[PDB]
């Protein structure tokens, strides 16, 4: 719109989105809050040693990631990229043990202007700040021998937020220092230019130093504001917004020197100079929508003939979703935006590190909350071409000892042969359907049960005047004759038995419960007949099991029995204890007891 | 996982705001000493500044030089030691979850539960899922579904309209039926440009000083509804109508209407016209390309 | 204006009134029996008599909504109806059975102390329901006064059909059930306190039923030395279970997924199909008319600017039939994987459906699994 009709309304392009390509790379209060001083515990970037500067070889790609029970060891090892990025063939990770937990690791890289690339990688612990030289990796076996540019435990008993980079720059909560690293061996790192951005009314601990233009001028951040500091003169500026409606959420230098990517809350900010002197950009921006404190960002930078476009990954610690926007650098210092897109990932947890390195391919690594794995991902535009270890449930399914294997197998055999007994047993009962034998059985069954039911009704007459409760004892049953249930095997004549039993005990003060309206809960549609119940279940299972007729009959029998009513003497007996308990209660709770409201 | 268009559940977040700004008061007070209530939160949040047409910012020059270390461990804990007990008093009145909250923000930790993520009431959690599905579908080009989401959402009694860009790009890419994004935008401007705090950032605003988003977007988008043409003297008729003189961007909208109408002495008057509104658009925070894209077009016109 | 210090009467009146309101909706719209009402007057009568045998003007009563549902389930279980807690959770989370509003918007102005005593403790979703029904089961005693045996076998059926298991697993799980218990299932887990730390994660009958169910599937399937259940059909079972389709049930479980405390289930609303989202907005304009709480007509025309707006979706036994057919092709160590993903999906469904925790469930099936290993070894 802006340029299309400044020149003289849809977009510039059609509608294209996200796809994946996955791979494994390497393996290694608090419930409601998090420490901002722990940014990222793994980096991977192009490094270049001295022996790489004798030739024209462009160094190598390395990863450095933290490890340990207490996360207090550094691991540095080389990568080789072929079909997809992968760890070196000889897998000789070079790990060095510290005694302090690692809070932040970053390998600095260098500008294109210097010709060289970084020779070092630096770390902030809970106790110290150290810089490591990588000196002379060699292909004899893919070794990465490193040296320990010496720690400085503390000068101020202060934790340090961010390190930026030859210039070791530190930020501790409010106050910063520019410093330098020793050359190779064995004098350690010193400083002489210092400052502070302290702000009593910002409680969150994270601040951040990353400089700008390579002009030898720095940026210092807290969740309240963004301060530029031209630090080889004397210069300081609070750039134009402050702390009114949003917090600075992250900032990372979009890799090209004069380029700045800042997550606020609900805004992706592309700062970057369009003047040799440092800048702000209010070249308009996009916005992204939460209250989440835990948002971070990274950019990948892809090159093309007519533009130079940047992909912005904003990720969280709450949900494994990644939120992506795309910008473009047509170097008239032209910036435009196109439309949003978001992807998910997998079960419980969330990103602790996202790190980047007519279609778009953008590739990176992720590390998830509380999972030592490091996964390489790749993303493409179109399509022209769970492995469960939930240790909570496997610990519940795989139980250890061998007698706890053959124990389970023993029980399984017990029930399996029992099931054979069920099949062979009921079979002949199915052979007799509509027989005169099953008729005899439904007769002497129905009214045998009628005799027992009457007996239990007499022994309900003797205890009738209880009036303390209103639920008769062990009521609803076949009433202590159990063999009489099973032996039949014809659902409709059995439903007719029950209908004529309910009919028979219509002599009042007896329970009434209509089954159909309750099978409603079983099949989730009106089940008028006790038979149609059997029909529907039999369709379903006749698709799936042999003797589905026998089981379905045995289970509609089992259900119809499990629900076979015979509760306390009916409605006229409950009102007795109803009123009599509504008596022993004090008089005005008795006045509050209220039927038929409105 | 998206912003909700409802006022936030009230009880606990407000008393946390209390504890926060009250402790902030005590620490910053004693800090200025060493350098020598909703209303407490109110004063506290108070004393503080509250080649293409880039509404440029204010860059770096005329700003004061430096500061060198103010805060060692001992000195900070000097400033911190006392205001924390003062906090020990009303911490005893607030709830335990907000005790632990205050202790953690005052340790410097940050909460990883959002205000949304802990509202946990039926209706609001449902609205959260609804709004989410709106934002998702709008990302997914599913303008049909997204439209159903939007209508069902605005139906609900709690949602006031941040969602206007949602519907702007929504009906824009919809093309389907309903009175389109221009209709909606000029509606937003007609209803919310007259008198006729908590909830209000800048993408919905009051007509004292700049009502931003919707106005400039119906302005430009209407000039693009002239890109449909080659209506203009209409758009600059009702850009001529309002006095809101600081509105420089509407001065560049004005001069753009005159350049688009300039594409005989009438065309002359239109070219002198745009020549004028460009400088009365140098009145305010500049939208500039140069003088040559401004004029060189007008000399290709002077042909 | 509003009562002071003896609005115990008004409190118990809005409470009792809300109860009979819910009963009206379940005999009416759920085709319950009329006897349920009298059983409810008896149980609510017993605990009403017990709180009005308590003295203090300090109320000390907690008539939360969990007590309403608690006496509904208590009475239903006495009457041996095949309704289970998950029926209730579904019924209330889908706004069908009125629940979430103390006298929903339309009533009475009570002391804000009691309005809070109602709106508070509203959720059932961490087993609050099981704990509140055992608590009521102490408050007035289950044993002599009522018959607190659960309707076990219909829950087995409910469960096999809820998966797509062949009807053998009804008798399987029924048999492991008889094996550890011999079928005796209680309702109290009460020793009035908050304190508990062993023996009493697993003594709500249902949760043990689910535990036996899961266990059964794992054992049974991982020891079919017959090879009765193919290495594949466990996969096809998992997939027919996984295919998000639009029946009243699955749509419901989505609606419950929305108000379940823990992720993932909300990531599950993230992954809804277009038809799921559509039937969702349908349920929104239908059952969020049960909402709560010049320019007004300007917003009737304003909202009337954009439209407020042969049965396609199939029934329950239709879907059930069709996945039973989707596996109808019925007639080596990485099959344990199939076992495990099936078990974890089934688990997921049970966690949302029976409003408990991941950790709760696995605690119970862990305990009762060692409770079968112990009576097996
Ligand atoms: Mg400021």
């Amino acid at each position: 719109v802006q340029g299309a009709s400044l020149y003289c309304t849809l977009a510039e392009d059609a509608l294209d989105l996200h796809i994946v390509v996955k791979s494994l790379l390497c393996d290694t209060q608090d419930a409601f809050f998090w420490d901002p001083t722990v940014a990222n515990r793994l980096d991977s970037q192009y490094i270049q040693t001295a022996s790489d500067l004798r030739n024209y070889r462009d160094g190598t790609e390395i990863i450095a990631y933290a490890s340990g029970k207490t996360g207090s060891v550094l691991n540095i090892a080389v990568l080789t990229r072929q079909n997809t990025l992968h760890l070196n063939r000889h897998n000789n990770v070079t790990s060095i043990e510290l005694h302090s937990p690692i809070k932040s690791i970053k390998i600095p890289g260098a500008s294109e202007s210097i010709g060289r690339r970084s020779n070092l990688v630096g770390i902030i612990t809970e106790n110290s700040f150290q810089i490591f030289r990588i000196e002379s990796v060699h292909s004899r076996s893919c070794d990465v021998m490193v040296s320990s540019s010496e720690p400085l435990y503390f000068v101020e008993i202060d934790d340090l937020q961010v390190v930026d980079f030859q210039f070791a720059i530190i930020d501790i909560k409010g106050n910063w220092s520019i410093g330098r690293i020793p050359k190779n061996f064995n004098n350690q790192l010193i400083d002489n230019l210092h400052g502070t951005i302290f702000d009593p009314e910002e409680l969150s601990s994270w601040k951040r130093i990353e400089w700008f233009s390579h002009f030898q001028k720095i940026l210092v951040f807290d969740r309240s504001k963004m301060i530029e500091i031209d630090f080889m003169n004397n210069w300081q500026t609070e750039v134009v917004q402050a702390k009114a409606w949003s917090n600075i959420r992250d900032y990372k230098r979009i890799d090209d020197k004069n380029g700045i990517l800042l997550t606020s809350r609900e805004i992706i900010i592309v700062g970057a100079s369009e003047s040799n002197d440092p800048v702000r950009r209010i070249s308009w921006k996009h916005d992204l929508d939460p209250d989440d404190t835990t948002l971070r960002i990274t950019v990948q930078k892809v090159k093309k003939p007519d533009h130079i476009l940047l992909v912005a990954f904003v990720y969280s610690m709450r949900h494994k979703r990644i939120y992506m926007h795309v910008f473009s650098h047509r170097k008239a210092n032209l910036f435009q935006s196109l439309g949003c897109s978001t992807v998910l990932e997998i079960p419980g947890g969330t990103p602790t590190g996202i790190e980047t390195i007519f279609e778009l391919v953008v590739d990176f690594l992720v590390k998830l909350r509380n999972s030592s794995e490091v996964y390489y991902y790749a993303l493409s535009n179109t399509q022209n071409s769970i492995i469960v270890d939930h240790p909570e449930w496997a610990s519940l399914f795989n139980n250890a000892d061998e007698r706890e294997k053959e124990s389970i197998g023993a029980l399984v055999s017990q029930i399996k042969l029992k099931e054979r007994e069920r099949i062979s047993r009921v079979q002949n009962l199915i052979e007799h359907e509509n027989s005169h034998d099953e008729d005899k059985y439904l007769q002497d069954l129905g009214y045998r049960l009628s005799i027992a039911t009457n007996e239990l009704l007499e022994s309900w007459q003797k205890t009738k005047d209880e009036s303390i409760l209103s639920g008769s004892l062990s009521h609803s049953k076949l009433k202590n004759l159990l063999e009489n249930s099973d032996s039949f095997a014809s659902i409709p004549e059995f439903s007719s038995l029950l209908d004529q039993f309910f009919q028979y005990y219509q002599d009042q003060d007896v329970t009434f419960i209509g089954f159909e309206k309750l099978l409603h809960l079983f099949l989730h549609e009106d089940v008028p007949g006790l038979d149609i119940f059997y029909n529907k279940l039999l369709q379903c299972w006749v698709l799936v099991s042999p003797q589905a007729e026998l089981l379905t009959k045995e289970i509609v029998k089992d259900i119809i029995w499990s629900l076979a009513r015979l509760e306390k003497p009916s409605l006229f007996e409950p009102i007795q204890n109803e009123i009599s308990r509504s008596l022993s209660g004090p008089y005005q709770d008795i006045i509050s007891s209220w039927d038929m409201d409105d | 996982m998206f912003e909700v268009p409802i006022t936030l559940t009230n009880r606990k977040f407000a008393q946390r705001r209390k504890l926060k700004y009250q402790y902030i008061n005590y620490i910053s007070r004693r800090f200025d000493r060493i350098s020598k209530q909703q209303k407490k939160r109110r004063r506290e949040r108070h004393w503080r500044s509250v080649s293409f047409e880039i509404w440029r910012t204010v860059s770096s020059q005329n700003k004061q030089p430096i500061n060198k270390q103010k805060m060692t461990y001992h000195n900070f804990k000097k400033i911190e030691k006392i205001p924390l007990r003062k906090m020990e008093i009303p911490l005893l009145h607030c709830t335990k979850e907000n005790k632990l909250y205050f202790q953690s923000i005052s340790r410097g930790l940050e909460p990883l539960k959002t205000s949304t993520s802990e509202v946990r009431n039926y209706r609001t959690r449902h609205i959260v899922t609804l709004t989410d599905l709106l934002h998702l579908n709008v990302s997914r080009h599913n303008w049909s579904l997204a439209y159903k989401i939007f209508a069902t959402l605005i139906r609900i009694p709690g949602v006031q309209i941040k969602s206007l860009w949602g519907i702007g790009v929504e009906i824009l890419d919809n093309l389907s039926n309903s009175s389109s994004g221009l209709d909606f935008l000029q509606w937003m401007c007609q209803i919310y440009s007259s008198k006729s705090r908590s909830i209000v950032p800048p993408f919905q605003t009051g007509s004292r000083t700049h009502t931003a988003k919707f106005a400039i977007t119906y302005l430009w988008s209407s000039l693009i509804n002239c890109q449909k043409s080659m209506l203009i003297d209409k758009i600059s008729e009702w850009v001529l109508t309002p006095p809101f003189m600081e509105d420089a961007e509407v001065w560049f909208i004005y001069a753009s209407c005159h350049l688009l109408k300039a594409d005989i002495n009438q065309v002359i008057k239109h070219i002198h016209y745009v020549r004028t509104f460009l400088k009365i658009c140098l009145d305010k925070g500049g939208f500039a390309v140069p003088s040559r894209l401004i004029e060189n077009q007008l000399k290709s016109f002077e042909s | 204006k509003l009562i002071g210090h003896e609005a115990k009467l008004l409190f118990l009146k809005s409470f009792q009134f809300i109860l009979k309101r819910q009963i009206r909706w379940l005999i009416t719209e759920m085709r319950f029996p009329k006897e349920f009402e009298h059983v409810a007057k008896i149980i609510w009568l017993k605990i009403l008599k017990t709180i009005n045998d308590q003295p203090q003007e300090e109320l000390k009563l907690q008539l939360h909504m969990t007590s309403t549902i608690s006496i509904l389930y208590l009475a239903s279980t006495h009457l041996s109806l095949p309704v289970y807690t998950c029926d209730y959770i579904k019924w209330i989370c889908t706004a069908k059975m009125p629940y979430f509003q103390a006298s929903e918007i339309l009533r009475i102005q009570l002391p804000n102390y009691y309005v809070s005593i109602l709106e508070g403790s509203i959720s059932p979703f961490n087993g609050q329901l099981y704990n509140k029904i055992a608590l009521t089961c102490g408050m007035i005693h289950f044993k002599e006064f009522f018959n607190s045996e659960i309707s076990c076998q219909g829950l087995l059926l409910k469960l096999v059909m809820q998966c797509a298991l062949p009807p053998e697993f009804y008798f399987y799980t029924k048999q492991v059930i008889e094996f550890e218990e011999t079928d005796i299932r209680n309702l109290t887990l009460w020793e009035r306190t908050d304190e508990r730390h062993t023996g009493r994660v697993s003594n709500h009958a249902e949760l043990r039923v689910l535990s036996y169910f899961m266990l059964t599937i794992n054992w049974m399937l991982s020891f079919d030395r017959d090879r009765q259940y193919p290495l594949k059909w466990i996969l096809s079972l998992t997939e027919s279970l996984t295919q998000r389709t639009t029946t009243s049930e699955s749509i419901g479980r989505n609606i419950v997924k929305v108000v379940y405390p823990d992720k993932p289930t909300s990531s599950d609303y993230f992954q809804w199909s277009e038809e799921e989202t559509l039937e969702f907005l349908k349920w929104m304009e239908k059952q969020f008319l049960p909402t709560q709480t010049d320019q007004k007509i300007a917003r009737r025309k304003l909202y009337k600017i954009f439209p407020l707006d042969s049965t396609h979706q199939l029934t329950f036994i239709e879907d059930l039939q069709e996945r039973y057919a989707k596996q109808t092709p019925f007639f080596p160590p990485a099959r344990k994987e199939a076992i495990g993903r099936l078990l974890t999906h089934i688990a997921s469904q049970l966690l949302v459906d029976f409003a408990i925790s991941k950790e709760q469930l696995k605690d119970c099936i862990s305990r009762i699994k060692n409770a079968c290993l112990h009576r097996m070894n």
